[PDB]
């Protein structure tokens, strides 16, 4: 299936400075309809992952303006203008447009 | 709002079987598929299976095919996971999530991944 | 204990040719229906019985034709009406199909008693016509419309609303089906077929008879393609014909073509005017 | 001495374009031949000799529509009604078609006598639509039925139970394919086409000659792009079009699709009575 | 912020069959527009005010008739000509549909005004017909031609040379096309029905109508199509239909084919005069 | 019932000719096609022939091809297999299967396995 | 080509305890009318190899019950619910949908 | 004449952000997209970007997307182009050529790269 | 994307002797259209560079008829008949028929 990699695998970050992270896919997330689902997650330790950005661009209800993600064809990033203390977590990409879903490797934000 | 609850953190020994319960509420329950995900300690998140409640279409993951069956509980809102002849590296959480669409003209499963269960985790011993 | 295989997407050519066809129903129907009913309904009135089913014809004909351009709209681009326009959107549709056939199998039993108890028969005539139509048409066509009204509804899809109907599980939409089979072609087929029978024999041993005539064989030449689309449908969902998936996309895609096609009821009728009148 | 390339099943398009062909042609011929056949053989009779020979082509006709549910269930699902009814399937089958063809050359024949030898040969014209007409029709075609009562039979190929011919060896489809088309095609065409070029000099050194042209044209209209395609496929047989197999597969859809839109030689009689009669 | 799609060139048989239709259209249309024109303005002249309409319906279909042979050119090979033929094809194309399509407006007013007002209204009617028709028609027609005049020209691409319409940026062309909608289909559309719909009314409570009426249905019949593909390319353009990319190319194909297939509207008036007259 | 049965065993010296019957009975001999499987001691089985008992449509194996010639005799209700230049790893096991189906307006290949003949052996020396 | 591949090689298993045997396949075993057409042999020492299940899951007629088989795509498994003392053989999976047919690599059963 | 004028040549610390002006004229500046192309020293020449003066429809390529925003200014007729987060390796020269055609009826891509600015050269320090 | 290998890397020529350079590419630069769209560039050193010729052969005004381009498919040539004092620089060529387009690896020609 469908193999998606993950960069960088360790993000130390400073607060009140943005980041970005970027996962590369093996094929073309282009489905026939005509769009891109490809979203991301954040897991904080010891609770379940939370949905941040849904397809490539929009913005799931419930999360600030400084998460935002873009990127088209076998790219994509998501970056965040500031972080806080709260952004400490994991983060993954993953993909819902071949049978079966393929998830990423995984990003690690700490703080510096 | 809309939730998903499971079971207790389990223990069994290799070669035995488990069953973990995913109640559902908040939505109904017969029109969107669920997903299960386990995601191994210190390991990046893999994907096992997936049923249809609608008319229970169930789908395997191939690295685990033929030692899960997976099934649903309509009527009180339940979706069931059972997994036998567990192995060592088995020990790790097990997430039911919400996949899929199912309806009269529109059985998509590009529409999901939105709403997370609590997670369980199951060790062998 | 079988694998799920997903639905495909229409082809762009069916999502351009199915808002054509929606768009071209639409505007014909529109001011048919709409000129026959005035004229029956406000003015030069209607000489004979028969006109009198017509205009319920039409009148079912213009409830059908008025939800066309939310079809068109959900065709090309997302729901966005909300749930009760959904719901009376489907009651509409579900209402208008079987308010017209039972009006065609009404006509042709006023032929039937016109042609063979011409003589002894005039009053039972002019009672069925006036008073026990609106019984025998108007009352079954709502009743039957409580599955929609509970099972139609919208749902939230990520960012994209579908409105359709979530039954509770697959049985359902078997068991409708052939509910719809059974009241829209078998039996006012075999009442049609039997009353035309009675009247080729009596005849044997009239403008009237061929205007109405053209009309039910019209009418159920354009629906005939979609019941076998159906009755496959149903027959695959059981389990007895296992040919496969990418049949079951073939004959998905095949409903809706015919159906888009078979839409044609609605016009049908308001040209008969122009040409057999 | 060759390579063998194996036969690829129809297409999703085909495999649900057959049974409403089937079902619409089916739905058509039953009304209509049961009307005519009802009204010839029950009450008002017929006025002449001609309405005489088209009562066994709509019997025939009628025959062969009765086993058409079979064929659309056979090419939509596996067999399941059985090796008798299998044999008698293929016996109607073969037994209608030839039927309708010496129907019609009998039709031309008495043509040819009632146009030329109008005056002298009334009797002969008697005798012949009232006797010879069985000697002459049904009993060949009940005779050239011996190859299929021998060979056509139900094979078990796993679960799955197939109703065919199954021939001894390879050219004996060749041999029968070659008897199909001289007793279909040739022979009574050449006979219609000479009756019909002697009544046309006679004329130019009629209502009943235009009604009995256009029946005959249609017919054989219809039958003419199968038996091209049976005729190819017997050359492709016998090692004389080396084409490939690519052509070998279009040609064998070519001649499915052929023979499912030819069927409708049982629905075209009772219509020209509608329209010209 | 979008990624952009660049259009594919059209298949070759839409390559093969543009030219062919264009052909045809050509053919047609001249013989057919230089014969009503002379005998309707040189010798026999017109009896009634309608002909005298469709001399300006058909003055407008010569004048469009007459640049098809630099379309079928430019279909096959590249743009020779030059600057100023390009602005005065794109300017002649620009003036002769707006001409068409209110010179038929007109027709639909002069009936109404023919039937309801029949006595009282002869004079504003010959009015009408004689003075207002230059403003009503050909001053809107000849203004709505300055975009055009100023923003069609031809580009130099390497060795090829492009005779299109290069605005200063997107949005142009959709206001544009939404201006070609309002005055080619809704506003007129809206007369002549609310023009027939009082017609109707009043007959309720003519060989002449029926004549004008075929001439409009067949005329909005032929043009239906193309006004579906636009606006489906307005709504994809302001980001409203996001369909993807493919959806694109495929209602550009079908832009292209179905106002090819729409030009016929030169062709359909002479032909009415052989027919019906 | 419906039975193969093949003849003896047999050995022959290099470069040689070897041909074994397959009777056939129980069932019409000319509606499915032979398929002609070999099976080397101590190791996986192989497969190097088909033919079409309706009308001689042969074809062999890759591996094998040039050395083969397959023939029926549909009189007797036979099937023969010619193999020559055999070679010092030719020493093995064949057996008769049924494969196929062979009709007027049917003639596929995924309908057979079923039946197998006893088997015979050859070795070269 | 197809090329099936099968494990385990040697299987000991011990009387009254089921067992499974896997085989996966290089290409889809999925024909264009809709089916897939794998079936499962067992040779006992010294006679003619005989059919167990024909097709994914189809039992052929004249076996116990204890023999079942499942998998779809390329991936299929044979599982005997109790093992006797007469299933000692070699077992086998093969292919016909893709001319020539292709058998599998043969697993062997002992006691234990 | 047609001709395409840039800015000066810059020098910028690490992390800053670069806009290099692109002003063109004698010809219709909305029918014609405008394509970046940047030659690294003693490199062969690279492709980096594409914008279309028509509607904006911008495109970036592979190796440097997520870092540059480039955008036009059709009221004065000039293209610009924005980096930012400069490397060490960026030292290069940036060319901004004419490429594609854009009209009503055609939107095609392969008729440019015909006329080219003077380029202007950005090092990091 | 395609890539295409230029040859030679360095050309050293004599005055008023032909020279030929040809580059050969990774995939047929052959357009649905029916053209194929490969052009050469020129660059002297310190100024921009400059086009040759546009297509296969096609020549651009403003040049001698010393250079000129021939191949078809997947390979392509440029030759000088002669080579003057003013034909040293390097040459380049690209295609542009496949998004992205993609350059040349570069010729430089030499006086000897
Ligand atoms: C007498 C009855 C005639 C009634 C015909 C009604 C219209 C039925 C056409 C709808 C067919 C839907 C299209 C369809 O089946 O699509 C595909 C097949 O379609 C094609 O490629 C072309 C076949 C359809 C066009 C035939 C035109 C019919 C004649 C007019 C399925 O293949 P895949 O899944 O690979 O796309
Ligand atoms: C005057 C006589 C007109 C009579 C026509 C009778 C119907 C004949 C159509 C049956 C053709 C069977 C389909 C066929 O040949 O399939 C394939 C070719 O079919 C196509 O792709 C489209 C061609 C058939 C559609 C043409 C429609 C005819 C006009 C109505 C063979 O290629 P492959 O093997 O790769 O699939
Ligand atoms: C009642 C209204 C009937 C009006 C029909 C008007 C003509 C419309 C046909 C123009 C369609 C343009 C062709 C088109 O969409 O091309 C492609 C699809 O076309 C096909 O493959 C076959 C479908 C078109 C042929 C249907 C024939 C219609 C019946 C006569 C798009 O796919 P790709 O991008 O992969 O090439
Ligand atoms: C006289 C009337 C009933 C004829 C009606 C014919 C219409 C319904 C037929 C004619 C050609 C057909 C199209 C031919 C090709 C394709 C491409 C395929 O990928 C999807 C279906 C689609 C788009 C078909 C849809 C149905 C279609 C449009
Ligand atoms: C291209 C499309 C939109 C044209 C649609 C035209 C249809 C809607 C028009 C054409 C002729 C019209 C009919 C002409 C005459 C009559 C008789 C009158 O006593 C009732 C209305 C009735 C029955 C009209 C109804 C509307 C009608 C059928
Ligand atoms: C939710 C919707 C679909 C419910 C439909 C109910 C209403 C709209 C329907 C039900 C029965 C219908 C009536 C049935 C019979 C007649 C008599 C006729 O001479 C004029 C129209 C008239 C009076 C109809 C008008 C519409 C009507 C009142
Ligand atoms: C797929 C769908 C749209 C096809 C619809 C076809 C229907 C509307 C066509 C098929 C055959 C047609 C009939 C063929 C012959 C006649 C006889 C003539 O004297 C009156 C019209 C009449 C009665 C036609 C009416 C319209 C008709 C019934
Ligand atoms: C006026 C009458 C005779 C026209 C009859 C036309 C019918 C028989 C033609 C029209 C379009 C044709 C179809 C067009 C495309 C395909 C797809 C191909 O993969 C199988 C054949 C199939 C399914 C054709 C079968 C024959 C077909 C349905
Ligand atoms: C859509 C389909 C099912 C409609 C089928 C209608 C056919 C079967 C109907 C339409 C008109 C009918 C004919 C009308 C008149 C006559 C004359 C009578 O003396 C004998 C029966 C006969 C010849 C009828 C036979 C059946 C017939 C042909
Ligand atoms: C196995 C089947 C197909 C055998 C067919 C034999 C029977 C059904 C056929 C053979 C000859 C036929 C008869 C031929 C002639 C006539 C005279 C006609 O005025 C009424 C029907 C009638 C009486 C036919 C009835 C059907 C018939 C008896
Ligand atoms: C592939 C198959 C189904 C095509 C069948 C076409 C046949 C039924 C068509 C083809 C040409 C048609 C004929 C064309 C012209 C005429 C003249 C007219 O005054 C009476 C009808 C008549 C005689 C038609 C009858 C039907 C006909 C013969
Ligand atoms: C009665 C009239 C309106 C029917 C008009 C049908 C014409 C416009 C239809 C019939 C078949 C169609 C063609 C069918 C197949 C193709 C191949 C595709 O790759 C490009 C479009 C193209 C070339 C279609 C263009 C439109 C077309 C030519
Ligand atoms: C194959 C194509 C080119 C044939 C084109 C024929 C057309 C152009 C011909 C056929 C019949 C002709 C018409 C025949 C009769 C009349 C009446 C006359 O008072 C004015 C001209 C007019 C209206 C003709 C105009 C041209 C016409 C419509
Ligand atoms: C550049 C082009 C398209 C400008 C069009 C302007 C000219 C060609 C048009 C504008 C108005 C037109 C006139 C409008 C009305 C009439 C009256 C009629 O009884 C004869 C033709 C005649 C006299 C037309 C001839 C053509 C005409 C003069
Ligand atoms: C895609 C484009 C070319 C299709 C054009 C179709 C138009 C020209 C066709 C479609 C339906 C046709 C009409 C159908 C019925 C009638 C009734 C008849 O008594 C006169 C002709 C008339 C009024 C036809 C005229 C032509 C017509 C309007």
């Amino acid at each position: 299936d469908v193999v998606m990699t993950q960069s960088p695998l360790s993000l130390p970050v400073t607060l009140g400075q943005p980041a970005s992270i970027s996962c590369r896919s093996s094929q073309s997330l282009v489905y026939t309809d005509g769009n891109t689902y490809l979203n991301w997650f954040q897991q904080r330790p010891g609770q379940s992952p939370r949905r941040l950005i849904y397809k490539v661009s929009n913005r799931d209800s419930g999360v600030p303006d400084r998460f935002s993600g873009s990127g088209s064809g076998t790219d994509f990033t998501l970056k965040i203008s500031r972080v806080e203390a709260e952004d400490v977590g994991f983060y993954y990409c993953m993909q819902n447009t071949h049978w079966p879903l393929t998830f990423g490797g995984g990003t690690k934000v700490e703080i510096k | 709002q809309v939730q998903l609850v499971q079971s207790g953190a389990e223990v069994k020994k290799p070669g035995a079987s488990v069953k973990v319960s995913c109640k559902a509420s908040g939505y109904t329950f017969t029109s969107y598929g669920i997903s299960w995900v386990r995601q191994a300690p210190g390991q990046g998140i893999e994907w096992m299976g997936w049923i249809s409640t609608y008319n229970g279409n169930r789908n395997y993951a191939q690295k685990v095919q033929g030692r899960v069956t997976m099934t649903t509980d309509r009527s009180t809102s339940t979706a069931y996971m059972d997994l036998r002849s567990l192995r060592s590296d088995d020990t790790a959480v097990y997430y039911c999530a919400r996949h899929g669409i199912t309806g009269a003209r529109n059985y998509y499963y590009h529409y999901g991944m939105d709403v997370w269960g609590q997670g369980t985790t199951v060790t062998v011993s | 204990m079988k694998e799920p295989c997903f639905r495909e997407e229409n082809a762009n050519f069916n999502k351009i040719f199915l808002p054509t066809i929606y768009s071209i129903i639409f505007l014909t129907g529109i001011v048919g229906n709409g000129l026959v009913i005035l004229v029956m309904g406000y003015q030069k009135k209607l000489r004979s019985m028969t006109d009198k089913y017509r205009l319920h014809l039409s009148v079912a004909d213009l409830l059908f034709v008025i939800t066309l351009p939310f079809w068109a709209v959900d065709a090309v681009a997302n729901w966005y009406f909300g749930n009760f326009l959904c719901k009376a959107v489907h009651v509409i549709y579900t209402v208008s199909l079987y308010s017209s056939v039972l009006i065609l199998a009404f006509i042709s039993l006023d032929r039937y008693l016109a042609i063979v108890h011409a003589t002894n028969s005039q009053r039972p005539r002019k009672l069925l016509a006036e008073k026990v139509v609106y019984v025998g048409v108007w009352i079954p066509a709502l009743l039957l419309t409580i599955p929609d009204f509970i099972f139609a509804n919208v749902s939230e899809a990520d960012d994209r609303y579908i409105c359709d109907r979530f039954y509770p599980n697959d049985l359902w939409v078997v068991v409708f089906q052939f509910q719809h089979i059974m009241v829209g072609l078998i039996l006012p087929g075999i009442v049609i077929l039997s009353c035309y029978c009675i009247i080729i024999s009596k005849l044997s041993h009239r403008k009237a008879l061929k205007t109405t005539v053209i009309l039910i064989l019209a009418f159920f030449a354009c629906w005939l393609p979609y019941y076998i689309g159906i009755s496959i449908d149903s027959f695959i969902l059981l389990e007895i014909i296992k040919q496969g998936c990418e049949f079951e996309n073939t004959v998905h895609k095949w409903i809706s073509i015919t159906e888009a096609l078979a839409f044609f009821h609605c016009c049908l009728n308001p040209i008969l005017y122009a040409f057999l009148g």
